[PDB]
């Protein structure tokens, strides 16, 4: 003595009933040991991807998308680059975790930001890299960036600076379509002795750390 | 410092400093081996690093196939399998600068350089010891998408290191056997490709040396094969 | 927390990976040689990584316009022979897996067990079926996952549409690879130049 | 004694929220934003609340009038894309919920969960989507529950009405209101002048 | 072996049976404390309002 | 009596007499802070009750955001949270009359004035420190139906106090941080509004002052802040 009940014979595309298997006395192949088993996508959110900071229409086919110019020959009162800090819009919507972000409604946790030095070892300059959060507006001096939160980066002395920006929203998720503002500034000018390039390069990276989480997954067009 | 194997040896202060691949030491296959005779360094032509160079690729272990003993046991036997050592040094001054990532990929299925569903051809999938630099079945020329459609940015999800000439001159990856079956034919079919792409690109200034010498050794591990033939 | 990130929730979802339509008045059969490189929003994910391992619950949604139509689904694992006809053997053969529905019956559904013969798919192979400048190269080559094949049962004008809605189960993958940044061109193939 | 008077018996009864109607000869599918807003008598229980929390039990009661017709019933969920035609890549997303339902079958049933990225609904909001003129103020701001897509599967004249039933599921609510005194005019807004 | 009887497969709106997550895998935002609470409309019954005595049309 | 708040003090002898919203105690955010500097008490300045008042209302937290280190913090945080005190004070004669019911709404979402779809304009629902003295985008002034189409007899069931001439001079609200979210923005969302209305017109005879003052003094309680910008 049963009754059906009103969910009863649908198939709903999210259900998670039983079935038949299709090959009873089929044993499948063994599962060997096979290297990097992925169990959860934060995972892969957790490594250092390449930011393409340097979004021109002449830079965008190529390598050079990633790499910031640092030279003698410029104005030292601009912004030498900067990035905003939501995963939802350039620069950062291609790196992996942009990519990964982009398959989810709600991210949440904090983002580790890495810069590289690539010039030589004879090459020293001081750069000021700020954070300025959420609403607040991004710095338009060096002395601006300076009285927020910043790193004075020596480059002579360390080839790699990082910034971990913590979550910081009224609600534990926010949506993947502010969260502030990342921005360089030369303390010095760019000092060589002779016979060394006047010029180098930065690179800039980013990942998740340990408590990053995304929620309510979607598919769309981002990709055709 | 200096690294011997077989009767080759090689000298670097930074071996320690290894990636492992996925986090997993080479092995042999478990129950669910010619040693040092195979498993020595062969090191390969050394590339010319230029302001112009848009990288580098090798397959493996296709790049060993011309290579002593392993490249004959890779001709002697049906199946193989093995992991790599693969030492990456890169010689400059004080003076140069630039930075390169050194990554292997697994099963690095190439695109063509054509818009049809045409294949790369095996002459140019298969190119030995002198790998590919880069520039109808022809590869990709697309360093930046990675030769398959992805970008140079995200490469950094596999296995890699980064050779900044301020810093390191040099990177090693420590790679596994990597593989949905436990051997394979070694001459059909490539388990890992290095790639070495310059992301930063060589500076000097003149009267410098314009070209600096990148030189791959790479040594096989734990190199297993079975169905063996004279 | 986070279980929505784990591999079965971003792999395991129910997708349409294929769309079978056939007419009748030979004719009136169709097959579809099964792989997840045919919609490139499934495809994208997957190869997210270079080896998975799953078994495969099939289930199909069948529309019909010209009594009760009466279908037969077939699963023809890998390396057996696949119909050329409406009412050859291979319908009737019992190493092949067969479903028959009846129209306002719930949609059939089944497992298919992981059929390879490796023990994983290769997602990507850097590989040839063989030595000769006209070989197969990727992942064509390995993942022969099987052939579904339809047919009416029912004697006689009608137009029959059949959505394979596919969800694999006891996911795992291997070996995480940059996500496709330009568009899918062809199938099985990593060729992105329009 | 008194349970007729928890908030679970007060606001949790089933009722008809929505009225979804399309004809097919774009055209054969209609979409519906969920809220409760739309009718009086449901909509002035819920608003004796400032906040209330609850999963959602969907059933849709479909007739129609001119074999037996297949319908797709689509949850698309807070800010995912929602159907522009009536083959759409937007169906055949895994992303979203779907049921298929065949005429004569039980009706369909699902339960959404609690959807929202605050920790509950806002009955009110004494705010705003932005600083400008135009700027939205009131519930309408917050509150996104997700999207009702219907369409027809099969191939073609007909007229479908679909009766949206909902019941609240687990039921909190907090800071009560006194009873709206007023005709309601449009919804989400607390106006009352005719 | 089973029967259905004479229930099976209505829609009673007032039926109160299990039914399956349209979002497994979505784990609900979590619920914070919000002061105020209600659990039983007889709580609000137990405050005192304004009786409208003065009932006159102007 | 006397009560201090950093440095601010109020003098009265009713403040144990306080109406705590919910029965909730205002407090700092769980696990699952600026102090006495921010907490202070503001006083607004007085407004004029008359027999012809139909009553005032402000809104929490825009009130204050003029009001020193607590409304620069609601500029300079992007995320914020305060419950708060509301000490609301009336005086005048034993021969003055009168009656006051002084609540807090939350989530009070005016209608507008209108008969549209249209919504109540920002620079209505934010009037600051002044707040709005009642009476195509301005709020209802039908302070009968609460403005927002609800009897005012039924205002009751919102946290409350009565200010009766005779009986009591003033009234205490303690409100807790009341939102379906931790922390909000304290510039697009008010929590709390301040409703101050008649129910019984102000009586005096001639030769009586003809306006008594309300005097509303708020102090943030438990203020929390995030996203702290120069």
């Amino acid at each position: 003595p049963v009754m059906l009940t009103p969910g009863s014979g649908q198939f709903l595309t999210t259900d998670d009933t039983q079935s038949p298997s299709a090959f009873p006395y089929f044993h499948p192949t063994k599962e060997i040991f096979i290297p990097g088993q992925v169990r959860n996508l934060i995972e892969m959110c957790q490594v250092d991807t390449l930011i393409p900071v340097n979004n021109t229409q002449e830079n965008v086919r190529s390598v050079n998308m990633y790499t910031v110019d640092l030279r003698t020959q410029v104005d030292l009162a601009k912004e030498v680059f900067s990035i905003p800090v939501d995963i939802a819009s350039q620069p950062l919507a291609t790196t992996l975790i942009g990519e990964l972000a982009s398959y989810y409604t709600h991210w949440t946790g904090s983002l580790r930001f890495s810069f590289m030095f690539c010039g030589s070892a004879s090459s020293t300059l001081k750069l000021l890299i700020a954070y300025t959060p959420p609403g607040v507006g991004k710095p338009k001096s060096r002395r601006e960036a300076m009285l927020g939160t910043h790193l004075v980066w020596d480059v002579g002395l360390q080839s790699t600076a990082s910034l971990v920006v913590p979550w910081v929203s009224a609600s534990h998720f926010r949506f993947t379509t502010s969260a502030g503002y990342i921005t360089c500034w030369y303390q010095t000018n760019f000092v060589v002795p002779d016979s060394t390039p006047d010029n180098a390069k930065m690179v800039c990276m980013v990942s998740a750390c340990k408590d990053f989480c995304l929620r309510l997954a979607r598919d769309t067009n981002l990709h055709t | 410092i200096q690294i011997t194997r077989g009767d080759s040896t090689i000298t670097s202060q930074d071996t320690a400093n290894a990636v492992v691949a996925y986090g997993v030491w080479p092995s042999y296959l478990t129950p669910d081996q010619p040693d040092t005779s195979s498993n020595r360094f062969y090191t390969l032509d050394s590339r010319s690093w230029t302001s112009a160079s848009s990288g580098w690729w090798w397959k493996l272990p296709d790049a060993l196939k011309n290579m002593g003993i392993f490249g004959e046991n890779m001709f002697y036997h049906f199946l193989g399998r093995s992991g790599y050592t693969i030492h990456v040094q890169c010689n400059s001054s004080k003076f140069h600068q630039g930075l390169l990532i050194v990554a292997a990929i697994p099963e690095h299925q190439l695109a063509s350089a054509t818009s049809g569903n045409v294949s790369v051809g095996y002459n140019h999938t298969h190119p030995g010891e002198q790998g590919r630099e880069v520039v109808n079945k022809r590869p990709s020329d697309d360093s930046w998408l990675n030769f398959d459609g992805t970008l140079l940015g995200n490469l950094p999800i596999y296995p890699h290191q980064y050779i900044n000439l301020r810093t390191n001159n040099s990177a090693t990856l420590i790679l596994p056997y990597v593989n949905a079956v436990p051997m394979d034919s070694m001459l059909r079919h490539n388990n890992w490709s290095l790639v070495i792409i310059p992301i930063c690109p060589l500076q000097v200034q003149p009267g410098g040396t314009q070209s600096i010498p990148i030189t791959v050794s790479i040594s096989p591990m734990f190199s297993e094969f079975s169905g063996p033939r004279s | 927390t986070r279980d929505e990130t784990s591999i079965e929730s971003f792999l395991g979802r129910s997708g349409c990976i294929a769309m079978i339509e056939f007419n009748t008045s030979g004719k009136g059969f169709k097959t579809w040689k099964v792989s997840l490189q045919e919609m490139a929003q499934i495809r994208r994910k997957y190869e997210l990584f270079t080896y998975t391992r799953f078994d495969s619950e099939i289930t199909i949604v069948t529309a019909a316009a010209a009594g009760h139509i009466v279908l037969q689904f077939m699963y023809v694992p890998p390396g057996a022979p696949v119909p050329e006809k409406r009412d050859d053997y291979t319908w009737q053969s019992g190493t092949n897996a067969s479903v028959f529905w009846q129209e306002g019956q719930p949609y059939p559904r089944f497992t298919i067990p992981f059929m390879s013969i490796a023990s994983a798919y290769y997602m990507f192979y850097d590989g040839y079926d063989g030595d000769s400048a006209a070989s197969k190269y990727g992942s064509v080559v390995t993942n022969d996952m099987g052939t579904i094949c339809v047919r009416i049962v029912t004697s006689n004008d009608s137009n029959i549409v059949c959505r394979i809605y596919h969800k694999a189960k006891h996911i795992k993958a291997w070996c995480p690879r940059p996500p496709r940044a330009v568009a899918y061109q062809h199938t099985h193939s990593t060729n992105y130049i329009p």
